[PDB]
């Protein structure tokens, strides 16, 4: 008669490493890294995101024609552009403090997007919506839908003066642009002066800006440029828009409502109506392991990314059959 | 000194296997594999609770003229993700090491256990398996798993019995 | 890690140990005297807690306090420190120059 | 006879943590982690702070009135700023390179106030000493203490000359301001014409500026807006003031005796005459124990910051009566 | 083995217990207890040097336009405060396990020191205590601890009594 | 007849440290940490690096006088800077932009100079080839080699209309400089006009000086400044020049040819001709071990940098004799 | 257990010592040196795995309206260099602890093993060595280092010898 | 790991091993010879120290350099590797393929 003691083995495979030993096979372990994904955007936490599709963040914003189909999104969870966003500036320029303004908006989770300045009403003495052949929709001339060019009527550009009480109660990101011909006859026959200025000034902004009038290389095919602006104006604030002549007047604004856990990622992958807690701009890595090595751009609670091809942890016995 | 394990021992980490009268099987031991699984639960908890989550690692963007202000913030996440990655592998292999380690402990003081209650009643084998110097039922086995063998009374065949050898 | 320290017919004397070495301040301290040698007094990190032997029968108020790290006796001598708040004399490892 | 061996058992419960088990109970343990503090504001090696109070660091640099007890200080360990510290620029305007001159602020131990330009004979063909609402003392109008503003006399603005050597053996740091005010009236009657100028340079700074009229909102009750420059003479440079206009020209410069160890911190904590080591907007830590989770904000040789509740050690056996 | 801790021993961490027939109670081990907290002493001086002091870490400002630079000073300072409460536990951890294996090391050490003393001359317990088949009376006692325990002097009368068994 | 087990020991003096005991003596170790060099500036993996001597990059780049010997250079691994080198801007003037250039220029690996506008045949209207004693060279005064200096002919100065079409198939460096006199005399003698401007404008740049004209601070003798820009050049982007004053025209350009693993650093140490794969400002490191501490800046692949003194393993037993 | 180490024994690491009446000498046990040799080369090859190389690491220039982001990347470069000298001390000690030990496991380990081998037919003298009950000639010498040591051919003489104990 | 490496009545004959495999540039390397196996010279890392065999009787002069990490034996053979900075036979476990 004979008792005696052992432990467990069985026809597994699995390996680990330990600091003496390498490639030692195991009972049980656990896999401690993710290396997988549903390749998908999803609904994050109930809420969808922002489809940017041909236009990018200066596109979206300045209201490009090529992308009208976003100005009836008003909240989201986070911005999703492509690679294959271009539609920005259609007409050629500088937009000052872009990277800026992208990071300002990777914290707004809605807006309220709404008429600064009535077009019908709040220019009576001058030609409202000039149109350019570097912006154009459905094969026409065309021009932004949140910026209003401004020109001469009845052979005069008076002195503009116009300004805006946020009355909304949050925070209100205001958009302009100035022009830059490239000749003489050009600032002629639009604004009647050679000499013009754009002022801007606020309880916190304060900017003058001159036209400067060169020949320059054809980019989109046109020889002028126009230089896009922004700030953004705190409650109860008032901005004052002064110009003698080169002004690219705001026509829509946004109201911002801030949050958190929000952001911008590029991704070519598509959209479903799936619930997710983790998104990669690759695919939802909706596991619960520690580590992944997919992607390191998150949005949302996502596992904590390592070069890592494997972390494997024992929880079993070594075996030995 | 246990040349590999047993593959007839379908439950438990550890157990016993014997053989007498009245037949042969396997069986888990309750107490040693609840330490082992409650050790080794330790060690998975706070590998999940020590680790927070990485909340909102989106990019950033520069200009032309802002080569240094970006060349920084690369400096800053691939230190950042170099840091990270040799902690966690080493960390992993730390808790691996420690766990083999506590398994062969927790086996040992097993072997250890059963020789002191069978208090020197039966031979002992390298290969970690004792043989008794009288007859074991079931009873007798039960009762070495109970941890409670009855020593005095087994004891009284063994004080001739042994002399056998 | 060091400890630097520094009789009549009547009443008593004042002594004090002042800590020295690298950031003693983290260990406890506590006196001895040899005629062999005994414990005396000694007192934890932060003054939670003293201990005394028996002679002391609870009189000889030890303190320690802010200047140069010092501790205090009053109503050859010794001073050690342990990291061990305990008055055990197995502790001590580091001792003074006597006095 | 009989022999044992054994371990000590104590009626002492402290709790300790390992990496197989939780809450194990020890005999003795040290804690490495410090969490009491002083909490007052104390002095670091012998030199009290500058407790700036009311003020904040502009207010402090360009002397507004509220502040002016201040002005009798020379040397120090560490700012001290308070929650409520609101008087700043008394006068609306952009303080430019404000978080730099705050960052050189931040290493120096001592400064000399001392007279660069005299009042009394060193603008002799203008008027000096303008006073504004904006700054009140004691109920009535005031401006600030380390710069003068300069005005027309009978009639006129001659152009200014003045330039300063610097025979001191440290840095001066200079300050000055351009006024921009709010209309064509308000230059005309202080300064007698519409284009004006100010030109600052020196042996490494080159600037000009021009002041921008128009319509603002109103701020602390002005229109108006003054723009407030610095620059650091190197020791034997010399610094040359030109303009036609539009200077709050500089009356008082610091000598700067640079340092280390120096900081900015908010504190709402009150002084003592007790002495430390390390100091944090809480109050001072009195232990040499390596970690602490007090606050991030460190000035002195304080103890590492962590967001660990405990950190305890074993330095003694198990507890098992 | 050892069924618990004392206490009745005041003094030292690793102690002896005897009782015979002209006295009883405890004694500490100084040669273990010092050396003991020399290590111990040497981790604490170890932790404490190797961790550098945060000399000065004032905060800083930034303008409207430059939440850019903000961010990436935020991501820095969590960053690195992230790293160093992960360092700080981790370590904490690795201490306590080296230390309550050191402390359980020192007492089988000293276990196997009296064992080898006495070398049988002594019906070893499980409980960890010896108990002799002679007389050992104080002079006796103190030498076992003194690490001078003659072994003729106390071995041969014992033959008999061990026998009778 | 005895058997018995033991270990290894030997007259080794190595100490190491361990968690419990310090100054253990190990009979087998490997230090982990390089500090040995020889001390020389060698070339890394069969390319010369550049070495200016002299110069510093403000003074190659614009061609000082002295860096007359550097412009036959093609390619190089990585560019050297002396403490001694201070002859950068021989004319007073600040370089926009300047540590931004230098970044650039740590990622080229090559680069062709090429006349990028005639001195002989593109300025026929103007005086070309000015000089100024604050450059001297050889006992003579004289100017930059990489810019040209307009001046009037005959009493003239007409408007400047040059252009340039980058053909090459990479990125062109153009650097020009504007002048800024220190009276209207000095003006008005060299252009001919007390107003003048010059404007720069391509596909990705745009932008405008004036001068400016005030007595100022005598630098290496001269009370005149010439601040100096640049730009990058994409392929097929033209970059057009305009200027009726106050231009010190491009002359030489450069392509250039991006490559990865360079850099800039200051050393004091000679050249030889020797191969190395890993490079300090101090000498060169000929070891595999993981670690060194001879200086945190590197080029190349090199082992990390740590404070510590002395990193030593164990590969062997504790050393008892 | 043993004394000290050998300073005559050269072929490796672990090694026996023996004498009889045909000789003595020393001698290394090759398969346990290389099986602790393959360790220690792990322990390097994963040291050198887990640091990656550092690349060009060259400073930047700042200008003298640029103080903040000049304190930002020193801040950066300290706190890495300090994170990264930590870790590398740290790890040495780590791995020269466990290196230590491992080196006493293999010693006890190969202990163990002449025991086993001899299955207790020579008795244990403490000091870490061992005293045959029989005559064992080179033949038997070189028969314990092999592995393959046949008990039953002397346990004849081996129980005969045990009567004049 | 690894290691690669490539007679008459008279003179002696040059031979050299040369380090294959991950960083091997870290070990000692040494020469064996097998007519049983035995050892007949070493070097260390930086070639600090040299040893050799007794037949060797300090001849035989052995080398080391950058170029290809070879070294040199001049005036069936297997070079191996090993971490250990000695000559012996026990310490090495990484093998050539025999010249
Ligand atoms: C939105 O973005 C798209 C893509 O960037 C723009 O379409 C592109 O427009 C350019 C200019 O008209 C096209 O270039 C032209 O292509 C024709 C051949 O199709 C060639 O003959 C011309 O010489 C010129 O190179 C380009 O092909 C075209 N790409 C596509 C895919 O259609 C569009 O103009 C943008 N719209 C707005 C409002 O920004
Ligand atoms: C995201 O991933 C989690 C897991 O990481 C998913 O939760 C899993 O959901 C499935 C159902 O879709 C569950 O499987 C079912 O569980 C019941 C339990 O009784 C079993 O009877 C069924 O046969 C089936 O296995 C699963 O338990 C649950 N959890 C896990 C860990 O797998 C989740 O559905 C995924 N999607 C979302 C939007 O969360
Ligand atoms: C470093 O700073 C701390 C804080 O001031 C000093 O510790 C404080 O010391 C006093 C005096 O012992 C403690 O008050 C005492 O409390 C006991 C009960 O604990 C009570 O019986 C006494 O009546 C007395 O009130 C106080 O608790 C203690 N505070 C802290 C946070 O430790 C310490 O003396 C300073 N040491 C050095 C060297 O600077
Ligand atoms: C120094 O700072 C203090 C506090 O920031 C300033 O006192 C504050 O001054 C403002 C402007 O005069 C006061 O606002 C006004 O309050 C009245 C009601 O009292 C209201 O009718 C007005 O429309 C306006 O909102 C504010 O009440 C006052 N607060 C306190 C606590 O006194 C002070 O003016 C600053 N002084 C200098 C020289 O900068
Ligand atoms: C290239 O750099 C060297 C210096 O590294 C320049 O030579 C230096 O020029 C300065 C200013 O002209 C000299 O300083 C002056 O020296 C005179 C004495 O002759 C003294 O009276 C003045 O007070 C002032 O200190 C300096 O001595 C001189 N150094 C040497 C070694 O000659 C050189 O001009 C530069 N060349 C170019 C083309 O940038
Ligand atoms: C690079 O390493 C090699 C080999 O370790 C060095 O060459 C040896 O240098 C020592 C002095 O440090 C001399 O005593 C040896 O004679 C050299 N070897 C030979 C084969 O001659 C070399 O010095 C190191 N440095 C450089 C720049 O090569
Ligand atoms: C192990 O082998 C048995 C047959 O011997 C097989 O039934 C079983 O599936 C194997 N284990 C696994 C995990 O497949
Ligand atoms: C471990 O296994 C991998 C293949 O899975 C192999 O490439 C590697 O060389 C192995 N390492 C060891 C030490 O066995
Ligand atoms: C024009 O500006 C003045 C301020 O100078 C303001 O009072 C007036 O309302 C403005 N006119 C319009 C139509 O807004
Ligand atoms: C982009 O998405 C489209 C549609 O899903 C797909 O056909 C294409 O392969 C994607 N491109 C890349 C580079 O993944
Ligand atoms: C432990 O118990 C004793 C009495 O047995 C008591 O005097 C002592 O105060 C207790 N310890 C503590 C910390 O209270
Ligand atoms: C141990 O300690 C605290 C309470 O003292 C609590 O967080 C915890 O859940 C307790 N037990 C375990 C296993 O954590
Ligand atoms: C200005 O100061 C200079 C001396 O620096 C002097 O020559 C000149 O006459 C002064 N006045 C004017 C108008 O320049
Ligand atoms: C600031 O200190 C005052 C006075 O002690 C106190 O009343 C107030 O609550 C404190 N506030 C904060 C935020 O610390
Ligand atoms: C150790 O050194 C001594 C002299 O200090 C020498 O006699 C002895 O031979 C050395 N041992 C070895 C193994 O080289
Ligand atoms: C002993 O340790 C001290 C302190 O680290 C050190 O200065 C000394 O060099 C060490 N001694 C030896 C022989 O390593
Ligand atoms: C100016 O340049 C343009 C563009 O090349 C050219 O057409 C024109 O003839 C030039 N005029 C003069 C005066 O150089
Ligand atoms: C550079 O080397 C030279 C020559 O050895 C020496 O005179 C000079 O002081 C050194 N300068 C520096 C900054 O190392």
């Amino acid at each position: 008669d004979t008792i005696c003691i052992g432990y467990h083995a069985n026809n597994s495979t699995d390996t680990v490493d330990t600091v003496l030993e390498k490639n030692v096979t195991v009972t049980h372990s656990v896999n401690l890294l993710e290396d997988s994904h549903n390749g998908k955007l999803c609904r994050l936490k109930g809420i969808a995101p922002l489809q940017l599709g041909k236009c990018n963040i200066a596109g979206w914003i300045l209201g490009n024609p090529e992308c009208e189909s976003l100005l009836s999104e008003r909240s989201w969870s986070y911005i999703v552009e492509t690679p294959n966003s271009e539609n920005g500036t259609c007409f050629p320029g500088d937009f000052i403090d872009y990277e800026e303004l992208r990071e300002q908006l990777s914290s707004v989770s809605s807006f309220e997007r709404f008429e600064i300045f009535s077009k019908e009403s709040s220019w009576p003495k001058h030609t409202t919506g000039g149109v350019t052949a570097a912006c154009s929709h459905a094969g026409k001339s065309s021009f932004y839908r949140n910026l209003l060019w401004l020109t001469e009527k009845d052979g005069s550009y008076p002195n503009l003066n116009n300004s805006y009480v946020n009355k909304k109660g949050k925070e209100v990101l205001v958009l302009w642009g100035v022009h830059h011909p490239s000749n003489i006859k050009d600032q002629q026959t639009l604004y009647q002066k050679e000499n013009a200025y754009v002022s801007v000034v606020s309880s916190n902004y304060n900017r003058r800006f001159t036209p400067e009038i060169a020949e320059r290389p054809k980019v989109r095919g046109q020889a002028g440029r126009i230089n896009y602006y922004w700030t953004l104006l705190k409650p109860g604030d008032t901005i004052m828009f002064e110009a003698n002549g080169n002004l690219i007047a705001p026509w829509y604004a946004f109201a911002l409502s801030r949050g958190f856990g929000s952001g911008i990622i590029t991704s070519n992958a598509s959209m479903h109506e799936c619930d997710t807690k983790c998104q990669t701009p690759q695919g939802a890595i909706n596991s619960s392991l520690p580590f992944q090595n997919i992607h390191p751009i998150t949005i949302g609670e996502c596992p904590k990314y390592v070069r890592s091809t494997k972390l494997r942890m024992v929880t079993g016995l070594r075996n030995i059959p | 000194f246990i040349e590999g394990g047993w593959t007839g021992m379908i439950d438990g980490w550890y157990g016993y296997h014997w053989q007498n009268e009245q037949g042969s099987g396997y069986a888990a031991d309750q107490k040693s594999t609840q330490n082992a699984i409650n050790g080794i639960t330790n060690i998975v908890n706070s590998v999940i609770e020590k680790m927070n989550t990485q909340f909102t690692a989106v990019g950033k963007e520069f200009n032309n003229l802002e080569k240094r202000m970006e060349n920084l913030n690369k400096k800053v996440d691939d230190g950042f993700l170099d840091i990270w990655t040799y902690n966690a592998e080493l960390l992993v292999l730390l808790i691996n090491e420690r766990t083999l380690d506590f398994h062969d402990s927790n086996v040992k003081n097993l072997y250890e256990k059963v020789k002191n209650q069978l208090r020197n009643n039966a031979k002992e084998i390298g290969n970690g398996c004792f043989e008794f110097y009288h007859k074991c039922n079931n009873e007798c086995m039960e009762s070495v798993k109970n941890g409670t063998y009855d020593y005095p009374k087994y004891s009284e065949e063994s004080k001739l019995n042994r002399e056998k050898i | 890690v060091q400890l630097v320290e520094s009789v009549q017919p009547g009443g008593s004397l004042r002594l004090s140990c002042a800590a020295s070495g690298k950031y003693v301040n983290l260990m406890s301290l506590g006196w001895f005297r040899q005629a062999g040698l005994e414990a005396v007094a000694a007192i934890s990190f932060d003054g939670k807690k003293t201990y005394y032997a028996d002679s002391v029968k609870g009189r000889f108020t030890i303190s320690r306090d802010n200047s140069k790290n010092t501790l205090y006796l009053q109503m050859v001598y010794y001073c050690a420190a342990s990291v061990v708040d305990s008055l055990g004399v197995g502790f001590y490892s580091y001792w003074g120059q006597g006095t």
